[PDB]
RNA sequence: GCGCGACCCCAGGUCAGGCGGGACUACCGCUGAGUUUAAGCAUAUAAAUAAGCGGAGGAGAAGAAACUUACAAGGAUUCCCCUAGUAACGGCGAGCGAACCGGGAGCAGCCCAGCUUGAGAAUCGGGCGGCUGUGCCGUCCGAAUUGUAGUCUGGAGAGGCGUCCUCAGCGACGGACCGGGCCCAAGUCCCCUGGAAAGGGGCGCCUGGGAGGGUGAGAGCCCCGUCCGGCCCGGACCCUGUCGCCCCACGAGGCGCCGUCAACGAGUCGGGUUGUUUGGGAAUGCAGCCCAAAUCGGGCGGUAGACUCCGUCCAAGGCUAAAUACAGGCGAGAGACCGAUAGCGAACAAGUACCGCGAGGGAAAGAUGAAAAGGACUUUGAAAAGAGAGUCAAAGAGUGCUUGAAAUUGCCGGGAGGGAAGCGGAUGGGGGCCGGCGAUGCGCCCCGGC
RNA sequence: UUGAAACACGGACCAAGGAGUCUGACAUGCGUGCGAGUCGACGGGUUCUGAAACCUGGGAUGCGCAAGGAAGCUGACGAGCGGGAGGCCCUCACGGGCCGCACCGCUGGCCGACCCUGAUCUUCUGUGAAGGGUUCGAGUUGGAGCACGCCUGUCGGGACCC
RNA sequence: UCGUUCGUCUGACUUGGGUAUAGGGGCGAAAGACUAAUCGAACCAUCUAGUAGCUGGUUCCCUCCGAAGUUUCCCUCAGGA
RNA sequence: UAGGAGGGCGCGGCGGCCGAUGCAAAACCCGGGGCGCGAGCCCGGGCGGAGCGGCCGUCGGUGCAGAUCUUGGUGGUAGUAGCAAAUAUUCAAAUGAGAACUUUGAAGGCCGAAGAGGAGAAAGGUUCCAUGUGAACGGCACUUGCACAUGGGUAAGCCGAUCCUAAGGGAAGGGGUAACCCCGGCAGAUAGCGCGAUCACGCGCAUCCCCGAAAGGGAAUCGGGUUAAGAUUUCCCGAGCC
RNA sequence: CUAUCCAGCGAAACCACAGCCAAGGGAACGGGCUUGGCGGAAUCAGCGGGGAAAGAAGACCCUGUUGAGCUUGACUCUAGU
RNA sequence: CGACUCUCGGCAACGGAUAUCUCGGCUCUCGCAUCGAUGAAGAACGUAGCGAAAUGCGAUACCUGGUGUGAAUUGCAGAAUCCCGUGAACCAUCGAGUCUUUGAACGCAAGUUGCGCCCGAGGCCAUCCGGCCGAGGGCACGCCUGCCUGGGCGUCACGC
């Protein structure tokens, strides 16, 4: 259990460090699940999502939805989804806000910094597994 | 306990006076100025909104209350004995079936345990795995207050390991296991020894522990004990069979 | 018609430089009350406090005996325990009240002034110049002989003799300490309810990780995180660890002896008187005024006095971490605390809106929903709105919107009333509501198979 | 308040907040541990969730085991009686005898203060065989105390609230 | 404050601005008047939760027991031992 | 009764034990059913939509009808008291959903020039002007407004401040003060030096600083136009002045 | 001109519950208690007998081991001279 | 029957108690020592495409620059090569810069954007090869070390 003496475990200021992170932190904690099978591509568990991604919310009622991400809303804690999306009662259309935690990255959008961060959390996760 | 208090300022930070008799109102103290609904309302009473509590709460009550050293060490002794005996613990609320032996001793060979994997199958030869997963299963939020003063979640009390090779693993092995408890053999713990002021921990001793509680605890002999001073209670009845007793030859 | 040097003092927007104000927790100095207690009150107490006025730091202050003790004596300062609610002080009333000893925390001792280069200011600053640059060096001015440097500090020391013993610097590479970043185990598998599965069942997995937090309801395995540690970047480093070159003296120190010197702080101590303060009592410190030193001497030894002896220390100059304090600031962590009339005055554009000429006074105010999906459109209305409709799991959760109490008001249905009503005890008449409100099962028998 | 329905005072009603608490000393009572001891409370070492816990010293720290005097000083040389719970012995038992804790009452003894007394011995001013006392002690002839907790009470602190 | 009726109106006259005097102080043709609706001692904050032998209040049930206004002393008589 | 004690009921935590909960927790409402003498408890139904209870030990900011208690709300009084000074309004028409209150016209009146007129000082600070208006406000009303919203507007060599002194105020050196702070003539190489000359020097230095008046003193401006709102003399036109 | 009525707007003091009397008793002057008299919906506008009506913890008096202003031949001190 | 009054239930209101929360408080503990004449604390005024407050910043004004991360901000619009890169961001962090008027506040004062004096980059014409307009910047107080110019028969030596 907690041993290092820094970190604190107060609902309060867990609950600052989290509603008041800056957006460099809001990425981090934007992060989702890989899907299965480019988990066992990439020898990695979760990744902080991007502009293009495809997710494919997997608990929202709108499960099974596949869909490229068109908008990481990082103020409201939602990331906006191509055509997973509603209307008003006048009939404009609206995306909905699906939490990252709740999407699968599907398929990755692939930037160089993006293949150096997969190398660094692939070979932390590896180094450890052996 | 750690102190807690309000502040000595609370209440005190209004410069009221009370108006006096002859304005129809009670003699309370009252703000004065103007410009507010805060003016003319009563104030330093600890019957006032916003004024004082009566007799304030200080930091210097007394927290911290003193036993002397051997009632602490006689308390440890019945604790000890209380965890003995089988009916005690099953009493006291530990799923005890299928134990094999009291008091429950496990070979030295546990102290070598490095995973919780590992410490889960040493619990399975024994029968404290019952007694485990009902702690697990029994973890659940606290209700009230205590869910928001960073008490979240409680949980049964699970089997207490006892280990004697100070510095083994078992104590690394064990921790994460909701409701289990290890204690070392030369510092037992009452607050481990009898939670709730019950007696009857189920206490599982490993082998190295056991044979040296003779040294630390010793007998009805002066100094025999690793503690100075301190030798073993002794009953106010050797035998506490009123059967035996009343239905003795000579009683009857 | 002077040119000189010194002194003392001018003016310089001269060259180079230091000062002032702010914060209040803690710390140092001065100044300095009363409400209160004494059942009045005046000394006392409150209190050597609050307020006033100043000064610093990361701590401040104190500090290396002109000490205590009376012992077999100990040995700077500071803090804790004990001494001790004791000795003492007090209209001996209320009350007030330390210290030595002892145990602990930490312990480090130092440098000046004076007699002492007189073949000879050996010292310091500034301008300029160089370099290796928190300094060093050269040159030129100045300070200074009314004394800079060196030696000395009483535990000593200066001299003289002595085999003898002891002294130097520069590199590298770390460790250590501090900050920062990155990374790191495991289900989102099947069925059901559900708007939502984080719920229930079933099948499994991690755990040196079941602290906590988020995510659409009780989430170890969705996510951030937590355990183990791993990696890399930067700092101060001035602490030590080993390696390498550099080899430690005729100078200084230590040690042994000698006996010759042996220098030590002045309107200061100390004394009288006054005032304050103290536990300090024929006077505990301090302060004003007056008197005013001593060198075979001076201050102490808690009763003033003189004599004899004894114990003890050496003031009137200076520096010094550590242990200790900490409602301020910066950064952290926890809670048997408060849960929006509580807790800071302030959960919120709170020291804000507002009041006062001004000193100053000073509130109230949190919650839709999972997501605004914040109500399109049709129709009555001048319009606000209404009625349909629509979004939503629900909007009767509809922008002060989680639940939504009583006081109090309206409408509907019932009941009753000759200047009160309400309440207690009787039943009676109305209502309204109760099937655990109220049972049908036991024994004997004969089949007909179980 | 002697006396309230009173022409005595407060109360229009509702909701929420609202008044013997905390700390120090002491004391009795009760519980626990130990018991001529008892306290580890300031420190130290440990402490793998921990401001916890456990260990440590004490050969004299607090209180207690010695008191009387202002002080110099001195400092308990060993208790009997009456009534008694209870046990025991005898008797067929009624009754009788023995030992009799606690407690109550009575009388003493010893220590000390004050007074009184004085063999010997001795460092000549000390001791103290014997004998004492209408005196005084918060004494002894019973070792029971220490620590913690709780209530109650007194007092200091805002001190039940305005 | 309003209405009518009144006092004085070349004077020790009426008045604006500037300025001086600030709390046991000011200023007063004197009423203890005025000193910001406050004056026989302003107002603001603090010591301060001043003290009170005096007034008012003092929060759940049942069971059991259950009184005193009397002595003595006190600057003591509304109080306390 | 004052008072004392015992046994219990209840609220909120902590250490334990047993549980409930999206097939509906907490809370609250009920002419619902009961248990206890009673504090109180248990069950039923409704709203509610996420937590909660029981037992043992123990702890506490723990129980309200009063305190002219504190904060907040609500009543009866009550559609009651009341809306009354300053003479006074009346008629058509227009706008408008709507007119006793708006606007135009007409008529009657008042202020009567020490005014209910035209402008300023202090004070206010955008109230000024235009366009629009759901609410609130204008103690009736409103199409309207000194309200709400969006825009716009204040032009100076000559008008003032600026300059000089008054009562008076602050101050450099100094004197006092424990220090903040208090004294300005106390005479000090006095704050400042000045003027002629720089192609430099000579002469003088006397009651020796600053601040203080939009009513005192005072370099200079008049006429005519012009804007939705500036100006008389601020802009334009002409003519002047310092 | 109000008061009255009407449209519109629309408070506050106060309020244990409330409001008919006689006599009695009683905290010695009752709306409530006892014995009687009586007593018939709901409203309108006045009025000032009562509600020992409202306003105000009585200022008159007393108690206080509470103050304050002032005085002096009170007690203890003090600037100044 | 009905109105009025009292009253019971159902429903509706007013009101915001309770129930569940909580980016806040309080309390305890620990680590560090860092304001200012090189202009602090405080104050004022400005500053955004659409902003009043608060948060931020200072005429480079809700930011400039380096580093780190690596694709946003977000209420609307817009420009965006801003995308396997000299690189978005109301991001983090900090070394390079800016830092209006004030305030110990410092030229003199201050209900004054009041009144001065000096240097001076740069330009004009030449009343000369000097003068006019300047971008900027100085000018306070006591004080120390030094330097300059000085004063007094205060002490003198030498001199006319
Ligand atoms: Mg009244
Ligand atoms: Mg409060
Ligand atoms: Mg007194
Ligand atoms: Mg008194
Ligand atoms: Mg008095
Ligand atoms: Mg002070
Ligand atoms: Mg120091
Ligand atoms: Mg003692
Ligand atoms: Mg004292
Ligand atoms: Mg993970
Ligand atoms: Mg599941
Ligand atoms: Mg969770
Ligand atoms: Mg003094
Ligand atoms: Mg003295
Ligand atoms: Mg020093
Ligand atoms: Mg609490
Ligand atoms: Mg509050
Ligand atoms: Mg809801
Ligand atoms: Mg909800
Ligand atoms: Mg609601
Ligand atoms: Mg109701
Ligand atoms: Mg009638
Ligand atoms: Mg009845
Ligand atoms: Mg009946
Ligand atoms: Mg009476
Ligand atoms: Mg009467
Ligand atoms: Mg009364
Ligand atoms: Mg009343
Ligand atoms: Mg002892
Ligand atoms: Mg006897
Ligand atoms: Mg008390
Ligand atoms: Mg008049
Ligand atoms: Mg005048
Ligand atoms: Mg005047
Ligand atoms: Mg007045
Ligand atoms: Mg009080
Ligand atoms: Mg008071
Ligand atoms: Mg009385
Ligand atoms: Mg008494
Ligand atoms: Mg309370
Ligand atoms: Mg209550
Ligand atoms: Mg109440
Ligand atoms: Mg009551
Ligand atoms: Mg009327
Ligand atoms: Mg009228
Ligand atoms: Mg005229
Ligand atoms: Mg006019
Ligand atoms: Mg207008
Ligand atoms: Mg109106
Ligand atoms: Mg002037
Ligand atoms: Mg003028
Ligand atoms: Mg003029
Ligand atoms: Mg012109
Ligand atoms: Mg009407
Ligand atoms: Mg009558
Ligand atoms: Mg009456
Ligand atoms: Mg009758
Ligand atoms: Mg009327
Ligand atoms: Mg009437
Ligand atoms: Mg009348
Ligand atoms: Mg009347
Ligand atoms: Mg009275
Ligand atoms: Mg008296
Ligand atoms: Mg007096
Ligand atoms: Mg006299």
């Amino acid at each position: 259990m907690k041993r290092n003496p820094r970190v604190t475990s107060s609902r309060r200021k867990c609950r600052k460090a989290h509603f008041t992170a800056p957006s460099s932190v809001r990425r981090v904690l934007m992060s989702a699940a890989l899907s299965s099978e480019l988990r066992h591509k990439y020898n990695v568990r979760s990744i902080p999502i991007r502009k293009d991604d495809e997710v494919q919310v997997v608990r929202g009622t709108y499960k099974g939805r596949e869909g490229k991400v068109v908008q990481v809303y990082r103020r409201r804690w939602v990331i906006h989804v191509e055509r997973i999306t509603r209307e008003k009662v006048n009939g404009s259309t609206v995306n909905v806000g699906i939490h990252p935690s709740k999407v699968i990255v599907t398929k990755l959008k692939l930037d160089k910094d993006r293949k150096a961060l997969l190398d660094r959390k692939a070979r932390g996760r590896a180094a450890d597994k052996a | 306990r750690q102190p807690y208090a309000v502040s000595r300022k609370a209440g005190h930070q209004t410069s009221a006076e009370s108006w006096g008799t002859g304005r129809a109102v009670s003699r309370i103290p009252r703000v004065g100025g103007g410009g507010t609904h805060r003016a003319g309302q009563g104030a330093f009473g600890n019957m006032c909104r916003g004024g004082r509590m009566f007799a304030p709460t200080r930091i210097w009550r007394k927290w911290h209350r003193r036993v002397n050293v051997r009632l602490r060490r006689v308390a440890v002794a019945s604790a000890l004995a209380a965890t003995a005996v089988p009916a005690i613990v099953t009493a006291r609320g530990h799923r005890i079936e299928s134990v094999p032996e009291f008091p429950l001793v496990v070979s030295d060979s546990a102290e070598g345990i490095e995973k919780t994997a590992q410490a889960i199958k040493v619990l399975k030869q024994l029968g404290a795995y019952a007694d485990a997963e009902k702690a697990k299963d029994s973890v659940g939020i606290r209700p009230g207050k205590g869910k928001m003063r960073n008490r979240r979640y409680i949980n049964r009390k699970g089997p207490l390991i006892v280990y004697g090779t100070e510095g083994s693993k078992i104590v690394k092995a064990f921790r994460n296991l909701p409701g289990v408890d290890v204690a070392n053999v030369e510092r037992l713990n009452l607050l481990d020894l009898a939670p709730g002021g019950h007696l009857g921990r189920f206490v599982i001793w490993t082998e190295s522990a056991f044979k040296k509680l003779d040294e630390v605890y010793g007998s009805f002999e002066a100094s025999s004990s690793k503690k100075k001073g301190f030798v073993l209670p002794r009953p106010k009845m050797t035998n506490a069979d009123l059967g035996r007793l009343i239905n003795s030859d000579e009683v009857q």
